[PDB]
Order: structure tokens, then C-alpha cells, then sequence
């Protein structure tokens, strides 16, 4: 059969968690 | 694009061309309108992003003065409210009530809870506030008795049901578009291929499923009839 | 086709009074075989057991146009009083006595406990007797404002078990067809209780299928011991 | 092919009055078998059950060109008053009585409630009686401004269930073909109630297939007991 | 490349050559434009990059003076709006309104929400502004009354619909091109193989799907008819 | 290498030798020209690398003086522009307009947006600037009225459509090459095997696909006809 | 067969765990 | 066959361990 | 066949090990 109303949102949530992990390592450094 | 183009794209992807088809275009409209809100929430709820102009719709409302509760003296000040029930906005876009001119006026659309307590600031005693009550109407509130003369407003937002807000669509220059199929569907093109894919996946499996086809006072689905 | 046309075409198809070996039948046997073919064909078509069609009662326009002239609708509000049922809230309704199969069946409810849902058109669900005990307390398959359970019993009766009072009983069934009697029969003879001439009431499309089935039945009748 | 050509080709294909063993038919028998072959062939073509063609009513150009001459369009605004239906908002329309299968069926609506959409053409959906109860309330498959439910009932009627008033009822069906009668038949005789000569109204493309099937039916009729 | 080349490339890859085909070139046109928008957003929304001139497209607009709300003395200053509705733009490129010479003039094209509060700065009082209003037209506003004399402008942007902006395209030196199929499709050639692949994948499965062929007052899809 | 060698390599890899073949050499030219730009973008857009000399082409343009908008006095200074529309360059190479001698002269090819504002620097008032307008022509601009006498320039860049820029190819010593097949294809050899692989993969599947072959007023693809 | 009232909750819980892991790395830096 | 009275609790325990691992990395920083 | 008196204990022990690993990272910070 076929339906993506639950897999699409889980994939989107997985990629959102990856998004937050990626942007949580961003730092504007100091001590130049 | 219009409702007709999206509907018939879905139908032709599914090849539901015969009039003797189980899944009519009404199923397509229902699925499209729900999956639109689904996709918009999935894309514009995680983190704040630019929302294009295609996702929005303008409804036009006619306001009427109503008592707060009833006609009593001590029941509080009166409110204006839209004559008809208003669609529910999603919390992802830029909702705005404007006085028939988007580039002028300040009518603030706020939450139901906030509007309980607004205007106590002396400099904010002349600002009209809006919210959708649990009644389903858009209620207006302010401390400046001039607001009660307001007769017409237009509300621009990413409404949660495209069908409802399109039915409440504002009159065009040519005139009103009677048929919903000839109105414009509220979604950006970059979200249209995913929307069609989701709806077509939703109805592909059910399209070829068996039916309880024999009229024999019996359930015939276990036998794949 | 008319009765004269049934007879003439039937004789032509059997090659009656031809030079080759053939079969000649009386008009009474023509009536008998035509009626038997008619009833067998329409029962097979209703049940979907005919291989040539392989289709059920209303599953295509072909079968619709075949059996459209047998479906009759019936209403009744009279309840048979003295009977024994499987529930206190069980009412009995008489069947029109010409029914073969019930295809649509509905009950209207008049009870003050239905609030503003009075006269609610409730579906009559035919239930087996295995399911009845466990369906009485079912809140999704048992009697309700939107469900009535019907059980067949003796004397052509219908036991409607409902939670609310049932005032009316709407139903649509396949009716007895008028037999195909090609000649007013003598005293004593009759087909399905009919003695005079009786024309088929179905559509002309299926008359020829009836004709060929009758011809095959006649051939089997005369050639089942040879 | 004309009636004279039909008879002559029938005789030639049957090898009538040749030296070898053969079959000779009367013009009445030729007419009967030609009509039977015609109607069998077109019904098998419409249902798509012919193994030779294996195509449905309008599934290819060939079948269009075969059954093009039976497609008849019909319009009616009169409603039959006294009939018992399965819903309050049920209207009944007569059928032309020469219909074989309804292929297109649409209904125009005139009601105030659907304002500025008045005179909307509405798709008549033939619906079985199983689905009627659970389709009355269905907002996607039930009656609406763009969809009407038609149920077949007795006496060649069409019960249109609509949420709005139905003003006009349009049809395009397959008609009774005129029989193939090769001679003015004597008194009493007729094919499909027609006694005079009747030429096939279909295209000449299918006349020879009809002739072949009629010949095969003739041999079957003469050679079913030997 | 023109619309014809792309359309017929998709069709020939699908081998939809017979005129008795379920999927006509209009399906192809619709899918091509929607996947164009999809691909452009997918490529040029994550981070900022260079947009080539090929994804850009131009239209000709005729401006008419209109009231803000209606003709009244106190309803605010008038606006200039395009006579016809304007396609929605994609927020990925360099939208620009110019007075028929790209290398001259400063007519800023800003967000609709920003356009309410604009021109108060003393040095920004002679700058002409634009924004596609919820009505669908491109409204113009400025504090220097000379703007109302402006009669005709052009608008370059990466438009949401290639077809809508192609219909409103500027006249060429030779003249107008009557057929949409003879106009230049607005996408870079580096994005064309992805687009053709996506559209062909969209229509490959459906191309071989069963149809409800029999005319028998029945749904024949479960039987794979 | 020439267009002929690449085209016939693709055809022979596909074995499309019969004249009665669905996919003609025109499909091959289209796919080659698009996949060339695709590969060049994929290789020379991530990070800046040396671009060989094979990826470039020289077109020769004939310039004509044109008004900025029309013949009005106050409509600004006039511009030169190429007589015919110019191909769109990719942003990966070293675009350069030169006065028929690559090793001499300074004509700067800049972006459309930049050329609005150039030459205000007093030392840059004699530099000719170039850009492709949305009209599709190459427009020239400078503050030194001597530029308007310029009659011929040649433009060397990695053009986004090999067919267009090859059609505009500069006259050779022997003479013009009429047939495109006899001209030289613009790509480095290290990108040729990948290009052939991509095109052959693109057409391998479609090569053996079924056709709607029966002329019967019917779609015959679902039946794999 | 099929019923996803326990698969859905477990996938949602897994994504919640991964989200909490992502946001737990976020810091607002100092020493400029 | 089918029974989830042992797999459900093991999955729940796995997600509980993931929960505790995720929340054990949470820190309210100092030195601003 | 089937008997889960050793599979159950090993899965439970694995989850115990993973739980001990999780809780062993917990700290109550200092230096505010």
C-alpha cells in the first residue's frame, strides 16, 4: 500500500534534529 | 494556479477519469486542503523562515457591534465582531487585519489570551486588537470608542483551511468567482510537487483495493471480493 | 420478444419439423423450459455465479438493465403481535410473500428518548444467530439509533431488534417474475399458479439469453438417458 | 451489405444447393439467425467479452465504428409523481423503453439554494443499494451539487436521489438495433415486433462478422443433436 | 532553449507521441514549471549563492493611479498599481523594477509588510517603492508626488510561475511571440537535466498504470483493467 | 573534437544507427549541450579551480548605438549594444570582451547590477563596461564619449549554451563553418567520458521502452504495447 | 498486519531523545 | 505468532536510557 | 522453537549496563 503522512514528518523531524546539531556547533571566536 | 489544475493533476496522476470512480474530486479537495496545512506546518514551524506571498489569503469581514455577554449595563463594554465565523489562522505566517488597504492603518491581530488584558498602557489606548474567540468569530477590542464605527476589514493570513478562507475570499474587480475550482490555490510552487506526491501516495493504495461488491447481506472484504 | 416470438424463435433454434433429427415441444413444455431458464438465469445473475457474466446483482449496467424490472419497494407499519422473539425489544413484520431476496431494508424510529433525532432513518443489518448474543451489547454493531438487527424466522416474518420503537419498515426486494406462459393452459395446469398467458416482464435484452438457456434445458431433458 | 446481399452471401457461405452435403434455410430462418448473431455480437462487444475483439464499448476506434449507430441521446423534464422511494428527496424519470445500456447519464439542477451556480450540470452516479445508506450522508460520494445518485426501479424507471431539485435529465444510451429481416414476413410472424423488411443500421464493417456468426449459429442449430 | 524543446524532450523520453495518449503536453508544461520553482528554491534558499541571468525573467507593467481605499478626502494618499495582476516572485534573487532601462532609475521593490512604514526618513522621500499587495497587483508608494506621473515600468525577478511571467513578457524588437511554446524557458542549463529527470520520474509510473476502460457503471481499477 | 564525433560516439554507444530510430541526433545535441553545462557547474562551482582553454568560446559581436529608453533628451546617455542577442555566460570561468585582440584593450564584463553604478571614480571614467541586460543583449556603458565609435568586439567566456555561442562563432581564416556538426565542441577531454556516460545513461532506458504503437484511438502504454 | 500506535510513539520518543541531545550542546559563549 | 509484553518494555527501557543520557549532558554554564 | 529465559536476562543485563553507563556521566556542577 502507500501513505507518507507519518514517515514524512518523522524524516522532517530527523533532519530538524540534524539541523539543530549542526548549528549548535557554530561559534564566533575570540582572542585574536 | 487554481484548485482545478491541482485537482486534475492529482486525478490524472491517479487516472480517476471515469465518472464511475470510487474516489471523486471531493476526496481530492479534502486531501489537498489538509496536506497543504500539513506541509506548511512541517516547513515553517521548526525555525522561523521567510514565508512567500503564495501561502496567504485575504478574507473580507463585515463587523457588527455586539454586547460582551448580554444587554446588561454592568456586563462590560461592547465589542465589534465579524458577521460570520472566521477561519482559523496558522501560527507560521504574518497575520494582519487591515482596513481594506494593506499599506495603512493599525489593527493588531493577537492571541485570545493576550486580548483579555490590552490597552492599559496609556499610549496603547487607541489601538484596535483582534482575536478569534472560541465562538469562532473574530472579536475586536479597544479603549477608544471610535472603533465601534468600523464597518469593514480585510484579514490577510495563512489560513488553516484553504477552502474556508477561499469561500470567504474578497470580491475581485471582475466580480465574485462562484466556483471554488476557479479560485486560486494558496501554496508556493516549491511545495506543490511534494503536495501532489503525498496525496497521490495517500490514494494510490486505496485506489486498487477490493470492495464489498456482492449484495448478499454479507461482508465480502475478507474474501477479497 | 413476445410470446409468439418466443415460440417461433424457440422452434427455429431447435430446428423443429426439419429434415435432420430434431426436437418438437408442446407450448406447455416451451413455457416450462422458458420459465425454468428465466428463474435459473436471474438467480445465477443475482448470486454472481453465472460464468458468462460473472457479475452480481447491481455490479454493472448490464445486470442493472437485466433485473431492473424485478426490484419492488415495500412499506409496512403493522406489527405481528403474538410471536416469540430473542429479545424484549423485538418487533415482527410480515413479508410481502412474493419476495425472493431483500436488497435494501430500512426502519424508521419514533421514540421520545431520541431527543431531536426522531424519525432517524436506521439501517437494518441482517445478523446471524451466532453474533446475536455478543451483538446485543455491542455499542458499534448492536442495535442503536443508526442500526437495527433483522433475523429471519418461520411464516415469512422479520424480527427487528431495536433499542428504540420502530414505526415503519422500508424495504426493496427482488420480486417474483411473471412466468413465461405462451398459451392459456387447460384446466388444472398452471406455472407458478398462473393459468393464462403471461409475458416476461424483464427487459428485451435478456430474453434471448433466456431462449438459449431454455433450448439447452430442453436438449438436456430429451437427451439425458441416451 | 443489403438484405439481398445478406441472403446471397448466407447461401454462398452455407453452400446451399451444392453437390456436397449442405444446409438450406428459409428467409425467415436467415432473418432469425442474422438477428441473433447481430444482438449477440453487439452485447459481447459492449461487455468486452468477445475474445476476438476483447475491447469494450468505446475502447478503440474499431468498436466505435461498429456500435456508433446505436448511440441515442435523450432528454426529459417530466417526473413520475406516484412512486415509493428510498428517500424524501427522490424523483423518478421514465426511460425511453428502447434502451439497452445507459452509457452517459447527466442531470441539470434548478434550485435557489445553490446560488449563482443555478443550472449546474450534475453527474448521475449509478449506485448499488448496499452503498445507499452509507452514501446518503457521504459528502464525497453522496448527493451534492455536482453529483446525483440514480437507482434502477421497476417499470423502466430511474430514481434520482439529489440534495437539490432536479429539473432536467439527459441520457445517451445504446438502443435496440433494428432487426435484420430479409423479407416481408407473413401475418403473425415478426422479429422484435417488426414484420416488414428491416436493414441493419450498423456500419458495413461489422455486417460480414454478423454474417459469419449467423452462419455458425445455423450450423449449430442443425448440428446440435447429431 | 524554449518551452517547446523542454516539453518535447520530456515527451520523447516518455515516448508520449501518439495523439491518443492520456498525458498531453499540458501535463508536461504544468510539471515543468512547478518543478522549476521547486528546484530553484531547493538550490538557492539554503544559503546565498549567485543566480545566473537565465533563471531571471522580465515583464512589462502599465501603471494606473488608484485610491488607497476608495475616493474619499481622508482615506490617505493615492497609490500607483499595475493594470494587471503581477506574478509572485521567489525570494532568492535580485528582484528589480526599472523604468525600461535596467542601468538607470531607482524604483525599490520591498516587502509588503515593510511598505507600510516607509519614506519617513528625510533623504528617502524621493524613492519609489513596490510590493505585491494581497489583491495581487504591484502597488507603488512614495512621498515625492512626481511618482504618480510614472506610466510604464518593467520588472525583473525569478518569478514563481514561468508561464504567468512569460505571458506578461516585454515585447521584443521583432514583436510579440504568440505561442508560449516559442518563448525562452527561464532556467539555467545546469538545472535542466535534474528537471527533466524529476518530471520523467513523475510521469513514468503513471504512464503504464491501468485505466478504468470499461463503460459499465462500475469502478474497474481494483481489477487492473 | 567536433560535435560530430561526440554525437556519433553517443549514437554508437546507443546503437541508434537506423534512420527509423525514435531518438534522432537532435536529442543527442540537446542532451550533450545541457549535460556540458551541468558538468561544468558541478566541477567549477564548489571551489575556485583552474579552467582549461577547451571550455571557452569566442563570439564576435557587432555593436550599435541605442538610446537608453527612447529618443528623448532627458532619458540619459546612450549605450552601445550588440546587434543580436548574446548567449548567457556561466559564472565559473574568465569572461572577457576584447577588441578583436585578446592581448590588448580593457573592456570589463561585469554584472548587471554593478553596471548601474560605474565610472564615478575619476580614474575609472575611461573604462568600457559590459553586461547582458534582461533584454538579452550585451549593453556597453562608459563616461568617455569615445566608446560610442566602437564597432566590433569579441567575447570569450564559458557560454552556458554551446549551440548558441557556436552559432555566433567568429569567422575562421578559411571561412565560416556552416554546419554545427563540423564546429568544435567546448569541453575538456577529462570531462568527455563522464559526459558520454551521463547522456548514454539518460537515453538507455528510454531506448528500449514500449510505444503507443496501435492506431486505434486508444492509449496503449498501460498494456506495454 | 498493521497497527502503528506503538511504533509511532517509539519513533516520536526516539526523535525527542535525539532533539534533547541536540539542544543540550547549545551554549551562549563568553570571553570576547 | 504475536506478543509485545516483553519487547515493549525493553524498547521503553532503551528509550529511558537514551533519555537519561540526553539529559545528563545538560549544563547551566558559568563564567559570563 | 522458543524459550526466553536466557534471552530476557541477557537483554535486561544489556539494558542495565547501558543504564549504568548513562548515570555514570551525571554530575552536579560547581564554580558559579
Amino acid at each position: 500500500f502507500g501513505s507518507g503522512a507519518i514517515g514524512y514528518e518523522f524524516d522532517n523531524r530527523y533532519l530538524n534534529n540534524q539541523e539543530m546539531s549542526a548549528v549548535a556547533k557554530q561559534r564566533l571566536t575570540s582572542l585574536p | 494556479m487554481t484548485y482545478n489544475e491541482l485537482i486534475y493533476m492529482v486525478l490524472d496522476e491517479l487516472k480517476l477519469s471515469s465518472d464511475d470512480s470510487y474516489y471523486t474530486p471531493d476526496h481530492v479537495i479534502f486531501l489537498l486542503v489538509k496536506y497543504r496545512s500539513f506541509l506548511l506546518k512541517q516547513r515553517y514551524s521548526d525555525i522561523k523562515k521567510q514565508i512567500p506571498d503564495s501561502d496567504y489569503q485575504s478574507i473580507c469581514l463585515d463587523l457588527i457591534e455586539v454586547p460582551a455577554i448580554s444587554g446588561e449595563p454592568c456586563e462590560g463594554s461592547s465589542y465589534l465582531r465579524s458577521k460570520n465565523k472566521v477561519p482559523t489562522t496558522m501560527m507560521i505566517g504574518n497575520p494582519r487585519v487591515y482596513p481594506m488597504d494593506f499599506y495603512q492603518g493599525e489593527i493588531t491581530y493577537i492571541s485570545r489570551d493576550r486580548m483579555r488584558y490590552v490597552g492599559y498602557n496609556k499610549f496603547l489606548r487607541n489601538i484596535i486588537y483582534c482575536s478569534k474567540a472560541p465562538d469562532g468569530y473574530l472579536y475586536f477590542k479597544s479603549w477608544n470608542p471610535q472603533f465601534l464605527h468600523l464597518e469593514k476589514v480585510s484579514f490577510n493570513a495563512i489560513f488553516e483551511d484553504a477552502k474556508e478562507a477561499s469561500e470567504m475570499a474578497c470580491p475581485e474587480e471582475n466580480g465574485t468567482i462562484c466556483k471554488l475550482e476557479d479560485k486560486e490555490f494558496p501554496i508556493e510552487d516549491a511545495l506543490v510537487p511534494p503536495l501532489i506526491e503525498l496525496v497521490v501516495k495517500e490514494l494510490r493504495g486505496p485506489e486498487y483495493s477490493p470492495k464489498d461488491e456482492d449484495n448478499n447481506a454479507k461482508d465480502d472484504l475478507p474474501d477479497a471480493r | 420478444m413476445t410470446n409468439k416470438e418466443f415460440s417461433d424463435g424457440f422452434s427455429t433454434l431447435l430446428n423443429s419439423f426439419g429434415i435432420t433429427p430434431n426436437i418438437t415441444l408442446d407450448e406447455y413444455e416451451k413455457s416450462t423450459f422458458l420459465t425454468n431458464a428465466q428463474e435459473q438465469l436471474i438467480i445465477d445473475i443475482y448470486s454472481g455465479r453465472n460464468i458468462i457474466y460473472g457479475k452480481s446483482f447491481e455490479q454493472t449496467e448490464e445486470i442493472r438493465r437485466y433485473l431492473s424490472n424485478l426490484v419492488e419497494t415495500y412499506e409496512t407499519s403493522t406489527k405481528v403481535t403474538g410471536k416469540l422473539g430473542l429479545s424484549k425489544d423485538s418487533v415482527f413484520f410480515e413479508i410481502p410473500q412474493d419476495t425472493w431476496f431483500i436488497t435494501y431494508e430500512v426502519a424508521f424510529l419514533k421514540d421520545s428518548r431520541l431527543g431531536c433525532l426522531d424519525g432517524i432513518e436506521a439501517s437494518v443489518v441482517p445478523l446471524p444467530q451466532d453474533d446475536l448474543y455478543r451483538a446485543k451489547d455491542n455499542p458499534f454493531r448492536g442495535p442503536s439509533k443508526d442500526r437495527v438487527l433483522r433475523l429471519d424466522i418461520k411464516s415469512d416474518l422479520a424480527e427487528l431488534i431495536s433499542k428504540y420503537n420502530v414505526d415503519k419498515y422500508l424495504m426493496r426486494y427482488i420480486s417474483q417474475p411473471t412466468p413465461i406462459i405462451l398459451v392459456d393452459l387447460p384446466d388444472g395446469l398452471s406455472i407458478n399458479g398462473v393459468s393464462t398467458e403471461s409475458e416476461c416482464e424483464l427487459n428485451p435484452v435478456v430474453h434471448r439469453a433466456i431462449l438459449e438457456r431454455a433450448v439447452q434445458l430442453a436438449i438436456i431433458s430429451k437427451t439425458q438417458l441416451t
